[PDB]
């Protein structure tokens, strides 16, 4: 408070969290969701407003077509981020943008130009006096407290490992696949078709992905747990709606995580993610195999589904070769993993070096951000 | 330990950058 | 494993095999997983010892 | 309540199951106390 | 919630026990892979006499 | 362009006959050449170095003549008597010449404790040997050396006469011979303390021909007095041949030396507190979430709904292990819309056809 | 000789050429894919097979999985490469295999018991009565009109540059690196990521391959044209998609062979193909030299880029000797070469010797081809 602290906020596709430099938790974490109101108003003299934003926009779940900005981790409507980013700085932090510097996080593959994009709404609008954006993956292995090896970070908008050396990564061994949660939930809801439950609207996919954060696991074998459930009924629980239905989603609770290890299902070309990181280890040299075979480290909100690390370990122990030893790094806090390498990243002496003065934007255009940030 | 080493290895990024 | 080892000269037997070694086996191993490990200031001389 | 007496349990049977493994190590050390013994038997005899 | 937290702490500083435990063990069987490898080289030596 | 060759090579022999030490031995020997020729103090073909195996049956192990040191391997050496005869022919296929080793059989014939015998013929050690004066203990190699003895050589140990007069003259403990205008001798109870010796009586001497060149005379060079300085356990020369071997080895050759004490290699690691724990411990399926159970008539076959509440099976599952199996694989295009026009254009023709009857109307036709 | 033909069949890592020695053109070209549906086909009549193979199988593109036979010059399939050449001597050309010699093609460095699994294929299924294996390189000479000379190749499989001497393989300056089109095609992606075009399915990549084909060209100079693309939009093209929406490549036409000069930006430590000629040409002898500057022959499909020839001329003049003889010599059709080679070796008198017999076979083994063709 007595100095300028650099705010932290981590911005992905599902969920946007935000906090100051050098704090050990975030202060503010809500959906990224901007709502407007579709059905007739009439009540005069009481409130209503022509867009929610926020955990407000969740409330209001009944009366809203809920809308996100950030599609595929890509940000596809600039004003409903610009939205997300006021309600963020002043609803949330209540704090002004101008006096502190902030610090952003973004997808390793993207499009050049949102970059640019968010340089320029940041520095014009909000006259922050500096930022610096840092890839998302490389600031799980810094909180994870280790300098070399692999990660995987699958959010909600999409699924990325790269692998890391010396704490500095490598551009072409990086592997991007576009295959998250968000495409989970809509398999869920697909595949919840068939025993008669239907769920169509906004809201109801928002039920489903309630659905799938309380009654989801992955199966260590597919073959002989779907065995098992053609077996008894031992594998049945029952999840009570908001409208006071009760319904057993039973067989389906490892059919849908199941869609990351086979994305042939969804009927996408690409294989799953353990073969994925395995083509990304291998694609690297010889001589660093060793060490990122003994320090994989898995992030992200989607990692988080019961058992993922024992089928994880197992597919990439088949596929690796016999002699070498295999060990996955899952840390309890990794959904917030991300934010708290942001944490340390503004903390470091050397790093007041990097940010990027608002005379240099001034100077340079919005196209300082590709030779400054790496 | 580990803080001062992440401190020499962001000095060689902008060593090596420009 | 075929080490190629150079040829040497007549009164040139030394530099040959020291060069052969040099290029099999690199003088600075901790570099990887291992450099944490080590102080930064100590790893440094140890290199140039 | 819920939360707290799933976590007590679980850390039981983990101190349990650590108890169990102090046993497999000091089998383990035990054992090289043999390994280093005997090879240095080996080479003894070898050395004569 | 109270005869929860006091759980949580011991049990941390529990895992952080066993770790020490754990890695020991990984030392242990290698080092005997390396010397019963090492006593079947000598006993093979014995044998050639 | 790869010019090394396995020194060992007894893999590829398969032949003769050999001792229990033999191997030993023969690598021994063969690795000595080899570190003669890569110091560069010896170069082409002689009888430099000899070995006895054998205290109570001689056989000793001397070179071929015509083989440089760089070629030598240990099948290609020659087994003889204490006489000289040829009583092993060696593997390699040379004419066989035993002239030199006669002053080498003089030696053995002297001293019964010797086992290894090494002659050096280096420019720096012929320098000392024609030199009048003794070496002097100029050098800490020398002073490391110990005791010598000189013997006039006049080139030639045929005679009984010289085999007479050497063994006086060599002593009966005595470890360094200096055969004047010709080099010197160095005697081992083993090879590696015959190989040290060697290493340091040949540094000494270039460290006495550099000093007694440059500074003139005897009086510049302040030289000091011998007396005044007057696992298991090691044994001389045993680190330094158990390193070279190592090194050696190292480079891809295959030596049979083995170790006394063996080395081992290891990384290690630092436990950091930082660091988080490791924490370890085609088909497609269509599902059915019921169960049928067949029920017998109360013949017709039933079938159950079998419901929840009796503990049936939850999710039925079916598998299609490869794609298209609901079509038949081979199948013409074309009859399908032939099909399609013909059943089409009875439209076109408007036909006055009705369905078919059942044969119990025709039957009472 | 007279009533029968020798096959000139030529089996590339990309396409497959077929024809009668003799003849100025082949009479049939087409890819080297095999396909399998990916799909339920729910059409009952309309018929389906297991898997197409060529060019029927390249116009369903979106209902396939592509796999090639043949990968990095190393056969990975062979009942695949079985269906290749049924596919070859039954569909396009309706000749019996029975009836005609055949004359097949190989890399100048390939494992032996690849050529004995290639003989030992073509005379026990196919019964054919003759067959002769000849190096790929080596055919190119002969087209060119040449016997001195040294042969730069480039493929879909491998790039690899040989030294002839009066028809004369020097085996130990054969030089082998891997530069492919199809590497080329991975990194065009890898770039068109940037602009916000994605490509991820075996579909697309011929997409990717067919603008690689028709819009790119090498610059004389990298650094002036990176400024000179940087300046001004001239050098911006569009291109048409099959879905019919349009792209502009822009910056990237002169990004895509450049990893050819410069192979670290594929992240392979290896030297360039200059530098790789100018090796091979370092390991001969003397007295050969004078004429290996002064005769050069490119050859291969990766070698139609416009402008490759300027450029190649200039990189090795920096490398060579001073006042030097260099020159390049590129056939207009230099991937067509190979084949044209072929057909010109079968039609010699003096090349009748070379037929191995079906008895020679049946007494000597598939080991017969090494001793017989060296
Ligand atoms: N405990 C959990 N179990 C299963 N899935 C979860 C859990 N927590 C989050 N998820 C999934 O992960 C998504 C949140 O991912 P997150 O890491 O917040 O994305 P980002 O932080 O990159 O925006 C949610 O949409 C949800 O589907
Ligand atoms: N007209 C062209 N322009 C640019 N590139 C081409 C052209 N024709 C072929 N290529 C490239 O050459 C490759 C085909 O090489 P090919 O000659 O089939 O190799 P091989 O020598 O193994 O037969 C294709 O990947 C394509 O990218």
């Amino acid at each position: 408070d007595d100095d300028i602290a650099a705010l932290v906020v981590d911005n992905g596709s599902g969920m946007c969290k935000a906090g100051f430099a050098g704090d050990d938790a975030p202060r503010a974490v809500f959906p990224s969701i901007v709502g407007r109101p579709r059905h007739q108003g009439v009540m005069v003299g009481m409130g209503q407003k022509d867009s929610y934003v926020g955990d407000e926009a969740q409330s209001k779940r009944g009366i809203l077509t809920l809308k996100y900005p950030i599609e595929h981790g890509i940000v596809t409507n600039w004003d409903d981020m610009e939205k997300i980013w006021h309600h963020t700085f002043y609803n949330e932090l209540r704090v002004a943008p101008e006096e502190h510097p902030v610090l952003l996080t973004e997808a390793p593959l993207n499009p050049k130009a949102n970059r640019e994009k968010m340089t320029q709404i940041m520095f014009e609008t909000f006259n922050t006096p500096a930022m610096y954006v840092a890839i998302q993956a490389v600031l799980s292995l810094y909180a994870s407290g280790r300098t070399t090896g692999i990660v995987m970070d699958s959010g909600d908008g999409v699924t990325h490992t790269v692998p890391i050396y010396e704490g500095y990564a490598l551009p072409h061994a990086i592997l991007r696949l576009d295959l998250a949660g968000r495409d989970l939930t809509d398999y869920l809801m697909k595949i919840l078709t068939e025993r008669g439950y239907s769920f169509t609207t906004t809201a109801e996919r928002e039920i489903v992905r309630d659905i799938k954060e309380k009654l989801c696991y992955v199966a260590l074998d597919f073959e002989q747990e779907m065995a098992t459930a053609a077996s008894s009924s031992s594998l049945e629980k029952s999840y009570e709606l908001p409208d006071g239905q009760v319904i057993t989603i039973g067989n389906e609770r490892f059919r849908c995580p199941e869609a990351l290890f086979q994305p042939s299902f969804l009927g996408m070309e690409s294989c799953g993610i353990h073969e994925t990181t395995f083509n990304s280890i291998m694609k690297c040299d010889v001589d660093i195999r060793k060490d990122l075979y003994a320090n994989t480290v898995l992030s992200g909100g989607t990692t988080m589904y019961p058992g993922i690390a024992d089928r994880m370990q197992k597919e990439i122990t088949a596929l690796a070769p016999s002699t070498m030893k295999i060990k996955i790094i899952a840390p309890p806090e990794r959904k917030y993993s991300v934010w708290i390498g942001g944490s340390i990243l503004a903390s470091l002496s050397t790093f007041q070096q990097m940010w990027i003065s608002k005379q240099e934007y001034d100077e340079s255009g919005p196209s300082i951000v590709h030779r400054k940030c790496f | 330990s580990f803080r001062e080493e992440l401190e020499g290895l962001i000095q060689e990024q902008m060593k090596k950058g420009n | 494993n075929v080490p190629n080892v150079y040829p040497a000269a007549p009164q040139g037997g030394m530099a040959a095999l020291n060069m052969s070694l040099g290029m099999v086996t690199p003088v600075n191993d901790l570099r990887g997983s291992d450099s944490i490990a080590y102080d930064k200031g100590e790893k440094l001389l140890r290199c140039k010892l | 309540e819920t939360r707290a007496e799933f976590a007590e349990r679980s850390v039981t049977k983990l101190e349990k199951s650590i108890d169990d493994l102090e046993e497999k190590v000091a089998h383990a050390k035990e054992e090289n106390l043999s390994m280093h013994q005997m090879l240095d038997q080996t080479l003894l005899e070898l050395n004569n | 919630e109270t005869r929860a937290e006091f759980a949580e702490r011991s049990v941390a500083k529990l895992e952080k026990t066993i770790d020490d435990l754990e890695d020991k063990l990984k030392c242990t069987k290698e080092e005997h892979l390396c010397t019963q490898r090492m006593l079947d080289q000598t006993l093979l030596d014995l044998n050639e006499m | 362009f790869s010019m090394m060759t396995p020194i060992n090579d007894l893999h590829t022999a398969d032949s003769l006959n050999l001792a229990k030490g033999e191997r030993l031995m023969r690598c021994k020997i063969s690795s000595v050449y080899r570190l003669l020729d890569l110091y560069g103090w010896a170069q082409l073909s002689d009888t430099y170095v000899t070995l006895r195996v054998s205290k109570e049956q001689d056989h000793f192990l001397i070179s071929p003549k015509g083989v440089s040191c760089s070629e030598v391997t240990a099948s290609s050496l020659i087994k003889v008597n204490i006489l000289g005869e040829v009583v092993e022919k060696g593997s390699s296929c040379f004419p066989v010449d035993t002239t030199g080793f006669c002053l080498h059989s003089a030696i053995y014939a002297a001293r019964p404790d010797v086992r290894c015998i090494i002659h050096l013929h280096t420019p720096a050690t012929a320098a000392v040997s024609a030199m009048k004066w003794g070496l002097l203990p100029v050098s800490h190699n020398a002073l490391l050396v110990g005791d010598m003895a000189y013997f006039d050589f006049n080139g030639e140990m045929e005679q009984e006469a010289d085999r007479i007069n050497l063994q006086k003259c060599l002593g009966p403990t005595c470890k360094i011979l200096v055969l004047r205008n010709h080099g010197v001798v160095a005697l081992g109870d083993t090879v590696e303390e015959a190989f040290y010796k060697v290493f340091h009586l040949q540094a000494a001497c270039e460290i006495q021909v550099s000093a007694l060149s440059s500074a003139g005379g005897v009086e510049n060079l302040i030289l000091l007095e011998q007396e005044k300085h007057r696992m298991q356990k090691s044994r001389l020369g045993e680190h330094e041949f158990e390193a070279l071997m190592r090194m050696l080895d190292n480079l891809g050759y295959r030596t049979g030396y083995p170790y006394r004490y063996p080395l081992v290699q290891e990384k290690t690691k630092h436990k950091s507190e930082v660091e988080i724990p490791a924490t370890v411990t085609k088909t497609r399926w269509l599902n059915t979430p019921n169960t049928y159970l067949r029920v017998n008539v109360a013949p017709k076959t039933t079938w159950m709904k079998a419901d929840e509440v009796e503990k049936s099976s939850s999710g039925m599952p079916i598998r299609i292990e490869n794609p298209n199996q609901f079509v038949p694989l081979y199948t013409d295009p074309q009859e399908v819309l032939d099909m399609r026009n013909k059943i089409r254009e009875q439209n076109r023709q408007d036909v006055k056809s009705a369905g078919p009857q059942s044969q119990l109307l025709a039957s009472v036709i």
